């Protein structure tokens, strides 16, 4: 009998890009919005995984 | 929502309820069956210390 060990899944992490960059900051958030969808796309990519 | 003639014929109030939040998040006036992340719950401070 032999043992074959294979990974199946990753920890289902999720990162809120706004909270990460501009946690609880109105002034930072307003500047972050100048980057358009960059923040949104990052949240979407991690959700998909 | 702007129709073919450029007239606004409908709208979603993104802060009315959780379904409207989902519609605005997905940039659609129709929401398909499923679970969607639309926001982030945060407890606010009540005192200044
Ligand atoms: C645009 O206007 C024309 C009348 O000039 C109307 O017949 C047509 O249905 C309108 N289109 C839309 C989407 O309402």
């Amino acid at each position: 009998v032999t043992t074959e060990i294979l990974p199946v899944s990753m920890t289902k992490t999720s990162v809120d890009c706004t909270m990460y960059i501009c946690g609880d900051s109105t002034e930072c958030s307003n500047l972050l919005l100048q980057y358009g969808s960059f923040c949104t796309q990052l949240n979407r990519a991690l959700t998909g995984i | 929502k702007y129709n073919e003639n450029g007239t606004i014929t409908d709208a979603v109030d993104c802060a009315l309820d959780p379904l409207s939040e989902t519609k605005c998040t997905l940039k659609s006036f129709t929401v398909e069956k499923g679970i969607y992340q639309t926001s982030n719950f945060r407890v606010q401070p009540t005192e200044s210390i």
